[PDB]
RNA sequence: AGAGUUAAAUUAUAACUAAGCUGUAAAAAGCCCUAGUUAAAAUAAAAUAACCCACGAAAGUGACUCUAAUAAUCCUGACACACGAUAGCUAGGACCCAAACUGGGAUUAGAUACCCCACUAUGCCUAGCCCUAAACCCAAAUAGUUACAUAACAAAACUA
């Protein structure tokens, strides 16, 4: 996977959120975008109430797609989402699988510094 | 653990741009500091308002005000029993750290080696 | 605001005293440093004093954080000298 | 004895009533410590107000409102106003940092009034407005 | 350098209660179109992490996301080319809040100052100019040595 899309909807009943991710995927599918896999975190209640859309909501359905798509096109998604009402906040970032767990080999201890001064009598 | 002291001051082979500007040199003195006396409060102000109450109430007579003036004397003489015992004893008791004087006698003992 | 109401920074009184949970809830403040935090935002501070206060306060946690390791290191040094008088 | 300094989180269902109340029922005493005032009001569980007072209407007046036994005398009178309209818990709300903090929670012991939970929503900006400059006393 | 985004605070604004509210070492002035609580745009600024010391040539940069991206197969070099905090100027837009100037209060022998209240330029965005700083780590760049050797002080001394 290349870019992850953390989309948080609505909460709502089963018919319109599938008919919800059915247009937000097809919308990615038009920008030039192979998307791999769909996520569904399930519904939960939000941290704190998002103003969207001139509506304050406190609870919403969390879901992830990841894909992989053009590095020009990711604007146009972004603005896309932003016109839809069914999601309140959209944000895409790449997948933290791009890159690789680098090799660790321990907490090196750091000795005190010496020769910080002049060896005068002071 | 004590923060790291490495490309910190300003030096010559230090590429790094100082972080500290310390006003003195960072070198162990053989003595610690004197303790700092605790800054008095005025005491006896919850029992002196309650006093105040019953005088307003009764046109300042103690007729009805026995239970608040006693308790206002007895305020007084707690208070001044704790004014005046907090400084012998505090001097050494420690509070299971040593009083100034013993650490300073320990401490050049075993001075600090800035020289050599 | 927009966070639920009654769960941070807030402590329940026990057995129907309130002087002890209010001093609970400053060592709260004091040991997460919100309490200078507002005592510094009552007025503002330039960026010249903002660096030149954190270059007192790393020094001297630096200074007491190694006097301190040099007396509990030197601590056991106290008892009773042997060769009193030697 | 297991007690839990945290409050009773309203989405569980803690069997801690007061008064024959839950939790959120319990009223709120408002408390605003400023630097020279500091007031004080007690509101319902749908915040709607039950009595106010303050350093100010207490008769202090000028810098002796500031004190801390203005504000003591303060929590003593919310307490009783309160205590008239029927209210035996409350949840008080501390506000802003200043020297009637103190007096203000032990007024409502004093005054007649049960206080069972204390929390600081302290004016915290996070990066916000401008303070005022220093003052060169 | 662009594009998109907002957590905590604050304000317009509405409801309710209260008669006072701000302010100081102490007061007055100001406000009463106010204060407390609940609900809440825009603008501006970026708690804790940071007891970390990273990036850039320097001045600088530390809220989040994406795009573009950090010269030289790795010496010195100007009056030439490019850049340069903050204040200031020109044109348009924004204005919570802070605030030179100015007005009021207080202090003082006087106070066109320190202290208190109000408000403007301006701090902000877009385009252009100005090219000044204790632009200071007061320590020039590149290779090195710990030998020789303490004016003083400081951040030890020196060679090409
Ligand atoms: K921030
Ligand atoms: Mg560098
Ligand atoms: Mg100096
Ligand atoms: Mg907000
Ligand atoms: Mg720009
Ligand atoms: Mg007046
Ligand atoms: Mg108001
Ligand atoms: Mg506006
Ligand atoms: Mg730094
Ligand atoms: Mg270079
Ligand atoms: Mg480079
Ligand atoms: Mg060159
Ligand atoms: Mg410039
Ligand atoms: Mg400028
Ligand atoms: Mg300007
Ligand atoms: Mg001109
Ligand atoms: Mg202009
Ligand atoms: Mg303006
Ligand atoms: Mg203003
Ligand atoms: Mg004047
Ligand atoms: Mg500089
Ligand atoms: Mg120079
Ligand atoms: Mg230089
Ligand atoms: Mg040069
Ligand atoms: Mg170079
Ligand atoms: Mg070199
Ligand atoms: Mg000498």
């Amino acid at each position: 996977p290349r870019y992850e899309l953390a989309l948080i909807l609505k909460a709502m009943q089963r018919p319109e959120t599938a008919a919800a991710l059915k247009r937000t995927l097809e919308a990615l599918m038009d920008r030039g975008a192979v998307v791999r896999n769909l996520e569904n975190l399930g519904e939960r209640m939000l941290p704190y109430k998002i103003s969207a859309h001139n509506q304050r909501h406190s609870r919403g359905g969390y879901f992830l797609v990841d894909f992989y798509a053009p590095a020009t096109t990711v604007e146009s998604m972004m603005e896309h989402l932003s016109r839809d009402i069914d999601v309140i906040r959209p944000n895409i970032v790449k997948h933290p699988l791009t890159q690789e767990v680098k090799e660790c080999e321990g907490i090196v201890p750091v000795p005190l510094e010496e020769k910080l001064y002049s060896t005068k009598k002071r | 653990a004590t923060p790291s002291l490495r490309g910190r001051l300003a030096r010559l082979g230090n590429p790094r741009r100082p972080i500290l500007k310390p006003n003195k040199p960072l070198i162990l003195a053989n003595h610690v500091g004197e303790r700092r006396r605790e800054k008095g409060e005025a005491t006896c102000i919850t029992e002196m308002s309650v006093m105040m109450a019953c005088w307003k109430q009764n046109e300042f007579r103690d007729e009805a005000c026995r239970k608040e003036i006693q308790d206002f004397f007895d305020c007084a003489s707690r208070a001044e029993a704790a004014r005046k015992m907090r400084s012998i004893q505090e001097n050494l008791g420690e509070l299971g750290s040593l009083p100034p004087k013993k650490l300073n006698k320990l401490l050049h003992r075993f001075p600090n080696k800035p020289h050599v | 605001a927009n966070h639920l109401k009654f769960i941070a920074r807030t402590v329940m009184v026990q057995e129907g005293n309130v002087e002890g949970a209010y001093r609970t809830l400053n060592r709260i403040l004091t040991m997460d440093g919100l309490i200078e935090d507002i005592k510094r935002r009552r007025y503002y501070e330039k960026p010249c004093r903002r660096r030149q206060r954190e270059s007192y306060e790393t020094c001297r946690r630096i200074y007491n954080m190694e006097m301190a390791r040099k007396i509990n290191f030197l601590m056991r040094k106290n008892r009773a000298d042997p060769w009193q008088g030697c | 004895s297991s007690f839990s300094i945290y409050p009773p989180i309203p989405g569980q269902e803690n069997s801690l009533r007061w008064a024959g109340k839950k939790f959120e029922e319990i009223p709120i005493a408002h408390i605003k410590a400023s630097y020279n005032n500091t007031q004080i009001q007690v509101v319902s569980a749908a915040h709607q107000p039950l009595a106010h007072a303050s350093c100010g209407t207490e008769g202090f007046r000028n810098a002796k409102k500031g004190t801390g036994i203005a504000a003591q005398t303060a929590g003593i009178a919310a307490a009783a106003k309160a205590t008239g309209k029927g209210v035996t818990h409350v949840r008080v709300v501390v506000k802003g940092l200043g020297p009637g903090r103190l007096s203000a929670i032990k007024g409502l012991t004093m005054g007649g009034l049960e206080v069972i939970s204390i929390t600081d929503n302290t004016p915290i900006p996070h990066x916000g407005c401008r303070p005022r400059k220093a003052r060169r006393l």
